[PDB]
RNA sequence: GCACCUCGAUGUCGGCUCGUCGCAUCCUGGGGCUGUAGUCGGUCCCAAGGGUUGGGCUGUUCGCCCAUUAAAGCGGCACGC
RNA sequence: GAUAAACGCUGAAAGCAUCUAAGUGUGAAGCCCACCUCAAGAUGAGAUUUCCCAUUUCUUUAAGAAAGUAAGACCCCUGAG
């Protein structure tokens, strides 16, 4: 589930690991298998979480 | 450049002109019928196919009668090449008589070998023998497969396996006669072959 | 037991891609390349299925050794017989053989599976600058790495 | 970069070409060409030539001196021209012109004959001095030590093909 | 040449020469004193 | 030197057959210096491509000796087998 | 053809000197060619020349099964280069 949230993060010009600071930055507590599978299937969700953890870091 | 193909008949002696006797080997040939020409834009070569014998035409297939065609000849036995030649000169369904060896006297000669079965690994190799008295029981045999030390055997250490069958050139030979009424090379020395296979007779690499 | 994606074989569409040489070092092409062809940049692994891309390469080649390396880097065959170690090439594969280079400096960095020969044969490396693939219509990719 | 800081004039029939890497010099003997680095700010104003260049690089200094070192190599060699000079002695030794080609006799059971490039001359005025005339300072230079290394000097009696000003220190041989 | 692993100007006018990884001393005075480190 | 290793058994030296590897090189090859006139030489740097003998004396290693040759190398491989 | 030791040409950093950093050569029985042989099971399985042209049932047309054939090959027999 690391290696697909890595491909998938990168295609939204996030590294693999500031997904998780950012997302604990915004307090979400996702497990790695559900935005694994969210990541492969659901582009709008994981553009959503994308874009709040964007904005997270972004302070 | 110059290649002419054919037979092997036996062996002669030939006084020279200052009353000399020499070792003959009488090599044939007969009419020499070019069958391809094989340029870069087809085959990235440059090379001519040639033909020697007459089969009957009970023994061969369509397809050999296919190449044959375009030459409007018999169909042949044996079909090789030769390479590195300036070609211009050369037609499908030319003749290359024996007349190309004049007095050119520097010739390369191929053939394949005789063949002797299975033999012992003295005879290959000329590795020697062991004492054949003073008590010993080591006479005819290989020798020891090697050290101690790398658990395997290295490769090439010679063994027992079948004598003669592949293709040997010998280098600078002379050229004496040629008979063009009779179709005869005849060349001084000896050549790699049994009686009535084949020889290819080319100019020479090394000048 | 429970859901996770395990692609079949069918399921992955591939692309054919396109990436330059010109003084770029060996290192960083191969290694772009060589992570491209597992599978990675796209979501759906499978540590079974081929779900990589195509890979072509031009201009062979114009790529850097840095620093020195160019009469360095000796590489070595043996041919299983006495004595017969061959370090025949140097960097001299970059003026002839340069098909030779990243054939080997690619293959190095692949795992040594089964798919790690069904993942590369899908390599094509031109030192020229020619596609006699253009019946397939390759993208090109942009190298910041 | 006391080198580096050269006073250059340009003498009378001399233009500058500058193309990217290449500067020609072109005058009443030679069109030369070599290529420079991009270190480099060259200049204007005619016949005097200095060359500021973008400096405090880390060595700082080399790129000046040789270069650069070099545009005087290309004006005398354009405006003027070069000049090496040899000897024989070693009683017996000859020198004789055929045009382009020059049969040394040097003691061998062998003449030599070395051949020669387009912008390059020969003078042989006697049986012992040749004198090569020429437009660059390494071409010149290579011919020179080509005739030379057909055979150096010894140190007994000082045989061989010289300078003009060798110092060729002579040792002493007994006579047993 | 000598080739010592310690290097030293024998003479006056000898100098220290660097060619590559490789370090030289010359005279032109004798041919004596062709020195490197190796 | 020590005693980890092999006591329900791990057989020594030389010679014969067969080799292979290293270079701190015996000859042949390229060089620098000389207290190198010449032919000879001394020392040091590069270089492993090939070659490196038959006999007398004890079981010999080792060695002494005769007659040759461009030379009659040193070592590892269970002091190779 | 590119090198090893060795020798240069040009030239500065260092108004000189200097084979080197830029640039540019010579240079060995050694490296890669050149000579002889094996070689597409080189699963990256290469290239050229010449020869050969169609029944049935449906499983429903899927790279289906089954049977007669072509070009050609094999079995069996007399043998040796
Ligand atoms: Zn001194």
């Amino acid at each position: 589930w690391i290696a697909r949230i890595n491909a998938a993060a990168r295609m939204n010009g996030l590294s693999y690991s500031k997904l998780m600071h950012g997302l604990k930055l915004a307090e979400i507590d996702i497990n790695r298998k559900m935005l694994a599978d969210l990541a492969v299937n659901d582009a709008a969700a994981f553009t959503a979480l994308a874009e709040q953890a964007k904005d997270a870091l972004s302070k | 450049t110059k290649g002419i193909l054919g037979k092997k008949v036996g062996m002669t002696q030939i006084f020279t002109e200052s009353g000399e006797l020499i070792p003959v080997t009488v090599v044939e040939a007969t009419p020499n019928v070019v069958l391809q020409v094989k340029t870069v834009e087809t085959d990235g070569y440059e090379a001519i196919q040639v033909g020697y014998q007459d089969k009957r035409e009970v023994l061969s297939n369509k397809p050999a009668k296919g190449h044959v065609a375009k030459a409007n000849t018999a169909p042949k036995r044996f079909i090789k090449e030769f390479k590195n030649v300036e070609l211009g000169e050369y037609e499908v369904g030319k003749e290359i008589k024996v007349d190309v060896f004049q007095a050119g006297d520097v010739v390369d000669v191929t053939g394949t070998t005789k063949g002797k079965g299975f033999q012992g690994a003295i005879k290959r190799h000329g590795q020697s023998r062991g004492p054949m008295s003073h008590g010993s029981r080591y006479h005819r045999r290989p020798g020891s497969m090697g050290p101690v030390a790398p658990n395997r055997v290295f490769k090439n250490k010679r063994l027992a396996g079948r004598m003669g069958g592949d293709r040997v050139t010998i280098q600078n030979l002379e050229v004496v006669k040629v008979d063009v009424e009779r179709n005869v090379i005849l060349i001084k020395g000896n050549i790699p072959g049994a009686k009535k296979s084949l020889i290819t007779i080319k100019s020479a690499v090394k000048a | 037991m429970r859901t996770t994606y395990m692609a079949k074989a069918g399921e992955v569409e591939r692309k054919w891609y396109v990436v330059d040489a010109t003084d770029v070092p060996l290192g960083r092409l191969s290694a772009v390349v060589a992570s491209v062809l597992r599978g990675k940049n796209k979501p759906t692994f499978t540590p079974h299925v081929d779900t990589g891309d195509f890979v072509i390469v031009i201009n062979a080649d114009k790529v850097k050794l840095t620093g020195k390396k160019a009469t360095d880097k000796i590489y070595y065959r043996h041919s299983m017989y006495p004595g017969g170690l061959k370090s025949v090439t140097a960097g001299e594969l970059r003026d002839k053989n340069s098909r030779r280079l990243i054939e080997t400096s690619v293959k190095g960095m692949l795992p040594k599976n089964t798919l790690g020969r069904k993942q590369f044969t899908k390599l094509n490396v031109y030192g020229g600058a020619e596609h006699p693939h253009a019946a397939q219509q390759p993208e090109v990719l942009d190298i910041t790495n | 970069s006391r080198i580096g800081n050269k006073v250059v004039v340009l003498p009378a029939g001399v233009e500058i070409k500058q193309d990217g890497n290449n500067i020609t010099v072109k005058g009443p003997k030679g069109e030369l060409t070599r290529e420079f680095s991009s270190d480099i700010k060259m200049n204007i104003e005619g016949n005097e030539v200095t060359f500021t260049r973008p400096n405090d690089s880390k060595e700082m200094k080399t790129i000046h001196g040789t270069t650069r070192a070099n545009f005087n190599n290309m004006v005398v060699g354009v405006s003027e021209g070069f000049q090496k000079a040899l000897e024989l002695i070693g009683v017996g030794y000859r020198a004789q012109v055929q045009g382009n080609k020059l049969t040394l006799n040097v003691g061998y059971s062998h003449p030599v004959e070395m051949t020669a490039p387009e912008g390059v001359t020969f003078e042989v005025p006697a049986n012992t001095q040749v004198i090569v005339k020429g437009i660059n300072k390494e071409v010149v230079g290579e011919l020179a030590a080509n005739i030379r290394g057909v055979r150096p000097p010894e140190p007994y009696k000082g045989k061989g093909i010289r300078y003009v000003g060798e110092f060729v220190r002579r040792k002493e041989g007994k006579t047993g | 040449m000598k080739v010592r692993p310690s290097v030293k100007p024998m003479c006056e006018h000898c100098k220290v020469i660097r060619r590559k990884g490789r370090v030289m001393v010359i005279c032109p005075a004798n041919p004596k004193h062709k020195q490197r480190q190796g």
